[PDB]
Parts: C-alpha cells; sequence; structure tokens
C-alpha cells in the first residue's frame, strides 16, 4: 500500500525558514513525480511545484519561486520542501502528493503538515477532566491554553473511538487555543471500562494522560 | 494562469439525492480536469481523472462530465460518507490550478440534541479560572440556541461555542458551549444552567448543577 508520511506540525519565526519531509513507502520512490500543495485556513488548494526524483529536476509555480525549494534523498525515499523568509501568509497546511501517469492526477496525498508563522512562543495545554457533578452518560477532557495548533486527543490509547467528539479549537481573547474532547456511553456500558484522554501537543512536546474518575 | 471557478462553494443535499458540483475554466482545458474529495479531517482523495475516469476504489455513484471550459462532478445518490469539500484541478497548463471548492451540507431528518453540563475541576479552579462546559450531542439541523443562566440570571459575552463537522455516519452535529469565569466569580454563584432550544425539542431543555 502506497503511503506518504509527512513530518509534524511546526511553529517558526517570521523571517525564518522551515523544511518539511514526506517519507514515502509501498512504491519505487524514483518512478513517480512528487508535487506539493498549500491550503491556507478556510481556503482552497494552491499548486507549489513538482520534483522528478530520478534526476532531481524541478518545476515551480511562479508565485512560490522565491518561497519554496523542493529536493529529494533517493536512499531514505523522502521528498523535502523548504519555505524561506516566512511571513504569516506562509501559515498553512502543506501536502505532498504522488503523480500517476494514466492522463496525470495526484493519486496519493500525505496527511498534511500545519506550519504556523508567529512571534508568540510555544505553550503546552493544561488538561482538566469533564465529569458530571439517564439513557447515556458523557465525560471528557478540556484541553486549555495551548499555542500553536494542533493537539491530537484519543481515548484509552485508541481503543475507545465511538461516541467520541473532539471539538475544533477556538482562539481565546488571550491568543491561546482551547478545545474539549467528549465521549458518550450508554449508561449500562458505563461502569465496565475506565476513561483516559491522551493529549499530544507536538510543538511543545507535551503528552498527558488524564483519567476521568467515574463518581462513586 | 487558467483560473478554475466553483461559483457554488456551499451546497446542501438530501440523502439519496442526485448532487451536481460544477467547475468552469477561464479558457478551454481539453478535458485535462481531475476531481478531489477532502473530508473534514483534512484527508484528500482522487475521485475522477481526465474528466470522466473513476479512480481505483471510488464508488460508481460518482461520475465526471464536460469539455472545453465546463465540468461537473455528479453523485447519483448521496450517502452520509459523501460529506466533504470537492475540488477541480486543471493540468492543461502549468501552473496546475484548483477551483475554490464546494462543501456539502447533508440534509437528514430532525434529531434533537441530548444535553450534558460539566462543572470545572479543582485542578483548574486552583489556577484562578473556572470553565463550565455544556455539550449538545448528535443533533440536526445545525441551528441551536444555547443560553447560560447563573442563579437564573441570563449571561451574555462570557461564553464561546464550537461545532463539529457533520458526522460521516449519521450526518449530525455536536456543539460545546464554554462559560469562562474567574475563580472568585465562579464561587459567588450556586446554580449553573444551560438552556437549549432546537427544532427537535418541543420546549427548551435545561441542564444544571449546584456548586457547594
Amino acid at each position: 500500500e502506497v503511503q506518504l508520511q509527512q513530518s509534524g506540525p511546526d511553529l517558526v519565526k517570521p523571517g525564518a525558514s522551515v523544511k518539511i519531509s514526506c517519507k514515502t513507502s509501498g512504491y519505487t520512490f524514483t518512478e513517480y513525480i512528487m508535487h506539493w500543495v498549500k491550503q491556507s485556513h478556510g481556503k482552497s488548494l494552491e499548486w507549489i511545484g513538482g520534483i522528478i526524483p530520478n534526476n532531481g529536476g524541478t518545476s515551480y509555480n511562479q508565485k512560490f519561486k522565491d518561497k519554496a525549494t523542493m529536493t529529494v534523498d533517493k536512499s531514505s525515499s523522502t521528498g523535502y520542501m523548504e519555505l524561506r523568509s516566512l511571513t504569516s501568509e506562509d501559515s498553512a497546511v502543506y501536502y505532498c502528493t504522488r503523480r500517476e501517469v494514466y492522463y496525470y492526477a495526484l493519486d496519493y496525498w500525505g496527511q498534511g503538515t500545519l506550519v504556523t508563522v508567529s512571534s508568540a512562543s510555544t505553550k503546552g495545554p493544561s488538561v482538566f477532566p469533564l465529569a458530571p457533578c439517564e439513557s447515556t452518560a458523557a465525560l471528557g477532557c478540556l484541553v486549555k491554553d495551548y499555542f500553536p495548533e494542533p493537539v491530537t486527543v484519543s481515548w484509552n490509547s485508541g481503543a475507545l473511538t465511538s461516541g467520541v467528539h473532539t471539538f475544533p479549537a477556538v482562539l481565546q481573547s488571550s491568543g491561546l487555543y482551547s478545545l474539549s474532547s467528549v465521549v458518550t456511553v450508554p449508561s449500562s456500558n458505563f461502569g465496565t471500562q475506565t476513561y483516559t484522554c491522551n493529549v499530544d501537543h507536538k510543538p511543545s512536546n507535551t503528552k498527558v494522560d488524564k483519567t476521568v474518575e467515574r463518581k462513586c | 494562469d487558467i483560473q478554475m471557478t466553483q461559483t457554488t462553494s456551499s451546497l446542501s443535499a438530501s440523502l439519496g439525492d442526485r448532487v451536481t458540483i460544477t467547475c468552469s475554466a477561464s479558457q478551454g482545458i481539453n478535458n485535462y480536469l481531475n476531481w478531489y474529495q477532502q473530508k473534514p479531517d483534512g484527508t484528500v482523495k482522487l475521485l475522477i481523472y481526465y474528466t470522466s475516469s473513476l479512480h481505483s476504489g471510488v464508488p460508481s455513484r460518482f461520475s465526471g462530465s464536460g469539455s472545453g471550459t465546463d465540468y461537473s462532478l455528479t453523485i447519483s445518490n448521496l450517502e452520509p460518507e459523501d460529506i466533504a469539500t470537492y475540488y477541480c484541478q486543471q493540468y492543461s497548463n502549468l501552473p496546475y490550478t484548483f477551483g475554490g471548492g464546494t462543501k456539502l451540507e447533508i440534509k437528514r431528518t430532525v434529531a434533537a440534541p441530548s444535553v450534558f453540563i460539566f462543572p470545572p475541576s479543582d485542578e483548574q479552579l486552583k489556577s484562578g479560572t473556572a470553565s463550565v462546559v455544556c455539550l449538545l450531542n448528535n443533533f440536526y439541523p445545525r441551528e441551536a440556541k444555547v443560553q447560560w443562566k447563573v442563579d437564573n440570571a441570563l449571561q451574555s459575552g462570557n461564553s464561546q461555542e464550537s461545532v463539529t463537522e457533520q458526522d460521516s455516519k449519521d450526518s449530525t452535529y455536536s456543539l460545546s458551549s464554554t462559560l469562562t469565569l474567574s475563580k472568585a466569580d465562579y464561587e459567588k454563584h450556586k446554580v449553573y444552567a444551560c438552556e437549549v432550544t432546537h427544532q427537535g425539542l418541543s420546549s427548551p431543555v435545561t441542564k444544571s448543577f449546584n456548586r457547594g
């Protein structure tokens, strides 16, 4: 199975540069062109450029000729993209894609890499339990006062998936993000399992498990 | 540069309906037109290539049509998993350019939220801030009024809402309302209440707890 594994979110300073990787696997790296795409928040896809891995030859969207440098490393089967003189217009999700010849299309896409460009400093979330002071019971965790986006939240290390809603972050008037992750359980199934939220804030290297105590 | 216009950027449709998404190029692109699907979690899939060919593993309710400047993606009978933003892309000229996208809102039958309220933890309180969370679970449609009442006094200006994307299985939304107070303000009040008004509820539902 073809896979495009992009590198993690990144906070970076205005004027700085940032390198993103796209580790590929399940196909001969050199036999496919790799393209990059930008998506600014609430916006559409912009083609940045493509690289022939076999001989390193590149093609750039003129809008990015001053911004982007695509390179490869044939040994690790990894494409890279470097963005320089970053401004807050560089704040976006970046995708790597593979081109298939059929008739050309971008047939496999990475998960994307969120780049934030800001003066403000990283900050890890605080994680607080959400417990009640019926047919179904709800609990959750409050993931508070972090910067930048994103956080990931899972329940019981990925074993609890259904009834889970992780809300999108809201920017607080403090310029810090906050969100809640909740799960509902039919009352009858409540008192079998325990409930632990696992919160990951890569930009701050925070990993936090919070067990939400069911009342006695 | 060839500009790709998706004039309709927000489109609603009922489960089982025929759905048409359109794309026009600023000049003829000789059928060199692909369609992509982006799910709410940001994942992108190829649907259609060269105007009309299904990508490997794409359901047959998806078809592509058109020539010259005008192209359509048609979904013959909408399924809940089709909730997404759809994008066109020309590869006739460099640079490759993309339409602005069309986001689907799936229309299903009315479902009232179930409502939960959560007091702040001591772990939070000890740092100077109380967050009070009200949850509205698995409702349709999107429109809901959530009013915070503290000792039966209607609050204003001190809560924020967040809403999930429409669920890929049941086409519902979920919503959080968070009331933020100082510890000192939290401790001057007894009853914290969120009152929910929605089309699925014949009268407002209120959930509350007593502090102390």
